[PDB]
């Protein structure tokens, strides 16, 4: 499926006030100002804006926005959504079964992580279905890859139950991630906060905590994003099966080597920082 | 846990995150540690004054 | 007694590896300027050896 019935609009841009600070080590500190040098997202950097809006009253302005992006020394990722549309990512170089690649995805029951040789499709989406005879939402399709061979790393988590209702209103959850790849380790940091905004990236400060370090050991240059879409009695046809897709947006930034000054609270929480190369002050 | 020294141990009030084991001060010296068996926080103070 | 050939090693690569990284690709390596497009030949070599 290559998802026809799409418009073409120019990209949109934004900046990040003070987002992207993470804990540099695993040592407890209290009432101290500490200076470090590492890969950090520079303050007030240039951030590309992607969104998925599918209003049916505009006769086709529906857009999906899952392109291919480069991976230059780590990325910063943020998401604002209310209906659980973002699902995961794929990392690799050629993504054409001649090299290995990494997959992270959630399928409404459990999360899987795989380093395997994949033959990825051009439009790797998921899908949800809505029935009318009863009020319920269920998943129906999983179209990500064609084949998988030579498959080295594996991890599947314990089951859970997930809600798939298409809520109306404003955005409720903000989710942030930092990805890095050094010495054969894939490092992830995360932080979740609740918000009540509508159409922009909030400005503020939040510190990200370590989550996991995966020993995958691969060449990584490019990455995509995985999205879910809704289908119901809206003139099917698969490639143009009236696929209205919720509402969500996400943001991408790039890391660079910098020097920072970190402030540790009484209780070892990071509450402020200074970027030494932003301006002479 | 393989860290050697000498001092006096005393119960502490600071609380660690689940991924932290011991802490340092401005001089980068160890002043707190979590007991491996009973998950409690202890402080370390020098003996000579 | 006859000889064991199950163990393999790589012989040709375009660039050196980074620490703690692994590659298991089997693409044909080209030495001359003539393009390969598969089909090992005069200047095309199978990268792995036993
Ligand atoms: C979500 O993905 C998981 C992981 O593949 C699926 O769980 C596996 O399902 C297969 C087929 O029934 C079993 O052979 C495996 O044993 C399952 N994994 C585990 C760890 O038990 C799960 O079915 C998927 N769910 C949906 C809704 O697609
Ligand atoms: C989608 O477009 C690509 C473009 O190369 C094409 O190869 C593919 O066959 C198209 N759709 C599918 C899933 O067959
Ligand atoms: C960052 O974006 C905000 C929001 O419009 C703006 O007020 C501010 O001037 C921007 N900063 C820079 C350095 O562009
Ligand atoms: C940086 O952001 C500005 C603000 O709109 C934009 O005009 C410019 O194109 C961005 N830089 C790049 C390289 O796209
Ligand atoms: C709701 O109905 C669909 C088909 O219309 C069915 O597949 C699903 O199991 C039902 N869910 C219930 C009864 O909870
Ligand atoms: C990779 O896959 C090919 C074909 O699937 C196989 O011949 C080869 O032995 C595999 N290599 C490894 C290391 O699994
Ligand atoms: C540390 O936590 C305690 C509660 O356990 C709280 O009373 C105190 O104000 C906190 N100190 C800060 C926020 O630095
Ligand atoms: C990593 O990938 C790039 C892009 O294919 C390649 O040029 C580079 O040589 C690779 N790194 C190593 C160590 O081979």
């Amino acid at each position: 499926v290559n998802l026809t019935t799409r418009t073409q609009l120019p990209p949109a841009y934004t900046n990040s006030s003070t987002r992207g600070v993470y804990y540099p080590d695993k040592v407890f500190r209290s009432s101290v100002l500490h200076l470090t040098q590492d890969l950090f997202l520079p303050f007030f950097s240039n951030v590309t804006w992607f969104h998925a809006i599918h209003v049916s009253g505009t006769n086709g302005i529906k857009r999906f926005d899952n392109p291919v992006l480069p991976f230059n020394d780590g990325v910063y990722f943020a998401s604002t959504e209310k209906s659980n549309i973002i699902r995961g990512w794929i990392f690799g170089t050629t993504l054409d079964s001649k090299t290995q690649s990494l997959l992270i995805v959630n399928n409404a029951t459990n999360v899987v992580i795989k380093v395997c040789e994949f033959q990825f499709c051009n439009d790797p989406f998921l899908g949800v279905y809505y029935h009318r005879n009863n009020k319920s939402w269920m998943e129906s399709e999983f179209r990500v890859y064609s084949s998988a061979n030579n498959c080295t790393f594996e991890y599947v988590s314990q089951p859970f139950l997930m809600d798939l209702e298409g809520k109306q209103g404003n955005f409720k959850n903000l989710r942030e991630f930092v990805f890095k790849n050094i010495d054969g380790y894939f490092k992830i940091y995360s932080k979740h906060t609740p918000i009540n905004l509508v159409r922009d990236l909030p400005p503020g400060f939040s510190a990200l905590e370590p989550l996991v370090d995966l020993p995958i050991g691969i060449n990584i240059t490019r990455f995509q994003t995985l999205l879910a879409l809704h289908r119901s009695y809206l003139t099917p046809g698969d490639s143009s099966s009236g696929w209205t897709a919720g509402a969500a947006a996400y943001y991408v930034g790039y890391l660079q080597p910098r020097t920072f000054l970190l402030k540790y609270n009484e209780n070892g929480t990071i509450t402020d920082a200074v970027d030494c190369s932003l301006d002479p002050l | 846990n393989g860290l050697t020294g000498t001092g006096v141990l005393t119960e502490s009030n600071k609380k660690f995150l689940p991924f932290q084991q011991f802490g340092r001060d401005i001089a980068d010296t160890t002043d707190a540690v979590r007991d491996p068996q009973t998950l409690e926080i202890l402080d370390i103070t020098p003996c000579s004054f | 007694v006859g000889g064991n050939y199950n163990y393999l090693y790589r012989l040709f690569r375009k660039s050196n590896l980074k620490p703690f990284e692994r590659d298991i690709s089997t693409e044909i390596y080209q030495a001359g300027s003539t393009p390969c497009n598969g089909v090992e030949g005069f200047n095309c070599y199978f990268p792995l050896q036993s």
